[PDB]
């Protein structure tokens, strides 16, 4: 408790003021959601049909929606049936309640990730640090093994077992499933999953510093070209005598 | 409200105007634009200046001993 | 909070004359091992640790 | 061997409606070739889009 | 005595077109005018986008 | 797993191996006595501060 | 005769933006009233196409404002030019007040003091607002000031259970908040046009603090294309903070659901109220620190009292431009103190700064004015 | 105007912003109104001028 | 409140719940009424006696 250590600056590819996300490492970070995160942590505000501009085409986002069963409303009996899911839906959430969540997780709340990068100092850069330096607890500490160290979690008793040295995940394109790697790839995600409007935030940006940089000298040129008539005045004073 | 030819008595003072298309709208801008600024910058820096220092030294001793304030040597 | 005997001869102990609100432990526990409290600070209103 | 900045005022400027027809116009073509440009930049400094989406499309 | 009232030199502050004074100004008038225009057009254009 | 590759060329360089030996000459201090309250929190918190900073110049020129 | 001279719609249009006679010599620090006004109609804009999908109950206010965000058409930039608008609308504020302050503006008495009531509306405004989005930071922030009241004798408790509407920050105290937030703005608008009333009363004052009937020009062309340019480093300024730097100013707490539990560990207000959190905390006291909270906003009122210069401006005045300057870097300090945890150095510089605070309007830069006087044989 | 295909979710809390707001605008139209009366001052019953018996 | 799911429980809320939430509601209600009752009045007046000439 008390002391604490700060994370890193990593030079993820959307850090820079014009650099967006790269989508590919979108695609794989998706899959580190669906295949680890999921089990235990909600999604509430992220929706299958989110991913089909950004990771998926629309047949493969509603073949991914197809996979889980989610509940619908009723028909005439007045009833809850189960449905093979849509586009409209939700991420699938794996609690009922608050309550729920921590009488599995042993007393401990694992929190909702749709806005766990923007909900935490230091973003993905917290995310990726949390996640990879995972270590041996130092003499003088003792946990309850309930909780686990992490240097980088605050009072450095976590209630998250490390969920990453596993090497998981069905993989398409197929590059290796790293430890690092699927760390690299969920921070991705979970960027985007925290602001999907990254990319057009961005080249919306470019158009206003372009843009300006065209407005900016053209209206000073305007406020000069009115205001030479007074920055050029001669005054004379002539009294009688 | 105030109005034109109801502000105050002037007497005995000619002004001398161009027009804005007979003339520059940026006459001499860098070549008497920056001496000007260095001569603003020198008229005021030591008004403006040393409370911001005074600042800053006071910013940079108090985070280094808050920062060193959270630690031990002995027990 | 359920009170361990180190802590109800602890506040026992407090002199009642050099407090902000004057009061004895005693007066404000029905049965000594429980102290049931609004965990609202009288300040403004966070919730203490 | 008159000036062109001469000829955009004789023709286009010294009618405001004209002026106004000009901007109008003007801001038509200037829409089409900023957004054109714009999107080409950013697209030039990026690269992991839907620049990858060969991939996934035309196999439905 | 209102004779003695020259209007003094604006050479500093004058566009190149209009320096010489054995120059008719209705000859650079177009172009002038032409030149500060085009910035309010261009600015028009700018603000519309 | 190529964390491990660069954790082993960060701990070589000079900043994070005086921070190694700063947490050694903890490890011993608090072995050494039966009760004690000393933590090596700071000690261990130090070094990772060093090595991270390296990781994060380095790593991601592996990860594909 | 004109139709802009004397149709009567018109002529109050003429009188306040077309042949309202201006000082030649106003500089940029002028600016910022126009700037003002753009930031109020800026926020009611956005504010508007907001409240066309923010929902102002508890079980649904974090939700609707992410739905603005992911949903809603191009609800991400309304959103974030909403928020970090607040912030422009307090950068000029503060550089307006500063205007006055330096250049002996106050004068104008009913001006002034008009626009403390501006500031304290606006204040009250963007308080209000914060609470909305039902974030932690939404929550504890109300939960600290709306208990402010509570410290004032007899009454106190009896009034900020009246506020929530209930025995806590609840249900009734959102939506309450939502339409608080929605009504102030307009009224802030109704005083900001009494504002101007009183000002074109004598005009503008000017850098030298001189009388400038003697050089007027008429406000067009020249203070509408300053004032344009003025409006556009303002868009600069604010579409570099949306585009670029959403987050910047804003706490990641807020991006948490409230949770009515559990406070957060640090608990900050946004910037632009550091100095007087700075300066309640200072005091060991309950109704002592709320006391000089509320005395360091409305002190301005007093300064009015406190000008002893036989000069107006700052301008020829060393000395109190050295003790102004003094003023900008105490605030700094105590926007500095205010960001951080209640702990070892800045406690005691905390209580500093805030002594030096009321040492520099109520006592300092007084009586460098006298001292100033005395020295031109004044 | 809807924001839809219907009247819907849409269509109620965007009633509930412009409802909040046109008073507001009513009662700036009512100080103009009120404004270009005051340059005539009012009409009576007769609709003769009655500047003889203000 | 402003969703579809609760405006007619929120309604119903002033009406039995908020202390005289009923009387302010039917003030409204009424209000509304009463404002083009004037509205109809104030019109037939302006059309009666020549007042449209402003
Ligand atoms: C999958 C790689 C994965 C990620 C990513 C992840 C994220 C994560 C974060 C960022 C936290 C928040 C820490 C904080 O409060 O600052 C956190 C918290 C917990 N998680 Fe997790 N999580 C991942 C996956 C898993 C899996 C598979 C489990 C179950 C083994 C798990 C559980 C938890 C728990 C419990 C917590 C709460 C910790 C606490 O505050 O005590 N997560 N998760
Ligand atoms: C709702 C925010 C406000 C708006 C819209 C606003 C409006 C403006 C406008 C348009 C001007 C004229 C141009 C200029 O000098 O800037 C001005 C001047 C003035 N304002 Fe404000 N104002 C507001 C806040 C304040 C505040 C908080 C104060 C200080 C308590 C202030 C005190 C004055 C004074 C004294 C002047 C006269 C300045 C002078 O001529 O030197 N106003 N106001
Ligand atoms: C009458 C016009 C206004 C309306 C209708 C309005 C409405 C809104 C609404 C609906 C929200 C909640 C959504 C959200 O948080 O994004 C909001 C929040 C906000 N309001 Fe306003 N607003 C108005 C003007 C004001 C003004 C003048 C200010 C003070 C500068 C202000 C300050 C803010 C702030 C700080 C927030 C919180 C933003 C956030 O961080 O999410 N708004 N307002
Ligand atoms: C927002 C609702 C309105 C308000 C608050 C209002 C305000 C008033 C006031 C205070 C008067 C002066 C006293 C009197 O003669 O009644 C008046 C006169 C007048 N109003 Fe309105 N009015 C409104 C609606 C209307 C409407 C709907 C019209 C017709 C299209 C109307 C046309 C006039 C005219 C012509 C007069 C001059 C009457 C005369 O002197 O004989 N007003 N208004
Ligand atoms: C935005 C803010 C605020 C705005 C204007 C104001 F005059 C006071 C305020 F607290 O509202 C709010 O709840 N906080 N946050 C806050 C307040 C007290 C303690 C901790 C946070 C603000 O900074
Ligand atoms: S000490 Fe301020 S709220 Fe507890």
């Amino acid at each position: 408790s008390d002391l604490e250590l700060h994370p890193p600056s990593y030079p993820w590819s959307h850090r820079g003021l014009l650099s967006s996300l790269d989508h590919t490492s979108i695609r794989r970070g998706f899959q580190v959601y669906k295949q680890v995160c999921s089990s235990c942590h909600s999604m509430d505000y992220v929706a299958y049909r989110h991913l089909v501009g950004v990771c998926y085409t629309e047949d493969e986002a509603k073949a991914l929606a197809e996979e889980v069963e989610v509940q619908d409303g009723p028909n005439e009996d007045g009833e809850m049936f189960m449905r093979p899911g849509k586009l409209s839906d939700y991420f699938p959430k794996p609690y009922p309640n608050p309550e729920a969540a921590r009488a599995a997780n042993n007393g401990a709340l694992p929190p909702d990730l749709s806005y766990i990068v923007r909900a935490r100092h230091g973003g993905e850069d917290y995310v990726f640090s949390l996640l990879t330096g995972y270590c041996e607890p130092p003499t003088g500490v003792s946990l309850r093994e309930g909780l686990y160290f992490n240097p980088y979690f605050p009072g450095q008793a976590i209630g998250m077992a490390p969920p990453i040295y596993n090497e998981v995940l069905e993989f398409d394109d197929g590059t290796p499933a790293t430890m690092s790697q699927v760390a690299k790839d969920v921070c991705t995600f979970l960027r985007w999953a925290a602001e999907p409007e990254h990319d057009h935030r961005k080249r919306m940006g470019l158009k206003m510093l372009l843009m300006m940089g065209l407005l900016l000298p053209l209206v000073y040129a305007m406020k000069r070209h009115k205001w030479s008539v007074l920055k050029s005045r001669k005054l004379a004073y002539r009294p009688p005598k | 409200g105030r109005q034109f030819g109801h502000l105050t008595r002037v007497r005995h003072v000619i002004t001398y105007s161009l027009s804005p298309f007979e003339q520059r709208a940026f006459p001499h801008y860098f070549s008497k634009g920056i001496p000007n600024v260095l001569r603003r910058t020198r008229a005021c820096i030591l008004r403006v200046a040393p409370p911001f220092v005074a600042f800053y030294l006071v910013y940079t001793w108090g985070t280094q001993e808050f920062e060193k304030s959270k630690r031990k040597n002995p027990a | 909070r359920h009170r361990t005997k180190k802590e109800i001869d602890q506040e026992a102990a407090v002199e009642v004359s050099q407090l902000r609100d004057p009061q004895h432990d005693l007066e404000r526990v029905k049965k000594p091992e429980w102290v049931i409290l609004i965990g609202v600070c009288t300040h403004l209103g966070c919730v203490p640790i | 061997a008159p000036t062109l900045t001469a000829r955009l005022y004789s023709l286009l400027f010294r009618r405001t409606s004209t002026f106004a027809l000009t901007i109008v116009v003007g801001a038509l073509f200037f829409e089409r070739a900023f957004d054109q440009g714009a999107d080409a930049i950013y697209e030039h400094i990026n690269e992991g889009k839907l620049w990858k989406h060969i991939k996934h499309k035309y196999e439905n | 005595s209102h004779t003695d009232i020259k209007v003094p030199d604006f050479s500093d502050y004058r566009r190149p077109e209009v320096l010489d004074s054995t120059k008719s100004s209705k000859e650079s008038s177009e172009a002038r005018k032409g030149f500060s225009y085009l910035v309010t057009a261009t600015t028009t254009v700018g603000v519309a986008y | 797993d190529p964390l491990t590759t660069v954790r082993e060329q960060c701990e070589q360089l000079e900043k994070c191996v005086k921070a190694r030996e700063r947490l050694e000459l903890c490890d011993e201090r608090v072995s050494s006595r039966s009760q004690t309250e000393e933590d090596c929190t700071e000690e261990l918190l130090d070094f990772l501060h060093a090595r991270d900073h390296c990781v994060a110049h380095k790593l991601f020129n592996s990860l594909k | 005769t004109n139709i802009r001279k004397s149709h009567p719609l018109m002529k109050i249009v003429n009188n306040a933006f077309i042949d309202l006679p201006a000082p030649s010599n106003i500089s940029s620090w002028w600016n910022f009233g126009s700037l003002l006004g753009i930031c109020l109609i800026l926020q009611i804009l956005t504010g508007l196409f907001l409240a066309m999908h923010y929902t102002s109950d508890t079980t649904t206010a974090f939700s609707s404002v992410t739905h603005i965000c992911r949903d809603v058409n191009y609800g991400w930039i309304i959103r974030y030019m909403h928020a970090n608008g607040a912030s422009m609308f307090f950068i000029c504020l503060y550089m307006h007040v500063g205007r006055g302050l330096y250049y002996g503006s106050y004068t104008f008495l009913e001006t002034w003091n008009i626009g403390v009531i501006l500031l304290l509306t606006v204040m009250a405004t963007a308080f209000m607002g914060y609470v909305l989005p039902w974030g932690q930071m939404s929550f504890w922030g109300a939960t600290v000031i709306t208990n402010l009241l509570s410290a004032i004798p007899y009454i106190g408790t009896n009034l900020v259970e009246w506020i929530w509407g209930g025995f806590s920050v609840d249900k009734a105290t959102l939506t309450r908040f939502f339409a608080f937030h929605f009504i102030l703005p307009f009224i802030i608008m109704a005083i900001a046009m009494v504002h101007l009333l009183f000002l074109h009363e004598t005009g503008s004052n000017n850098p030298t603090g001189i009388s400038s009937d003697v050089d007027k020009i008429p406000f067009h062309p020249y203070y509408t294309i300053k004032d344009i340019l003025g409006a556009l480093l303002l868009i600069l300024a604010l579409m570099l903070l949306v585009l670029f730097a959403p987050d910047l100013l804003g706490d990641p707490d807020n991006y948490t659901p409230a949770n009515p539990l559990n406070t957060p560990p640090h608990i900050k207000p946004e910037w632009y109220f550091l100095f007087a959190y700075a300066i309640l905390r200072s005091i060991p006291n309950k109704l002592g620190g709320v006391l000089a909270l509320a005395f360091s906003i409305l002190i301005l009122a007093l300064i009015p009292l406190l000008h002893t210069s036989k000069q107006r401006s700052m301008m020829f005045r060393p000395l109190s431009q050295c003790l102004f300057w003094a003023l900008v870097a105490d605030l700094l300090t105590l926007t500095w103190i205010g960001g951080q945890p209640v702990e070892h150095p800045y406690i005691t510089i905390g209580q500093l700064a805030s002594v030096l605070y009321f040492l520099l309007i109520l006592v300092l830069m007084p009586t460098a004015g006298t001292i100033e006087n005395k020295l031109l044989k004044w």
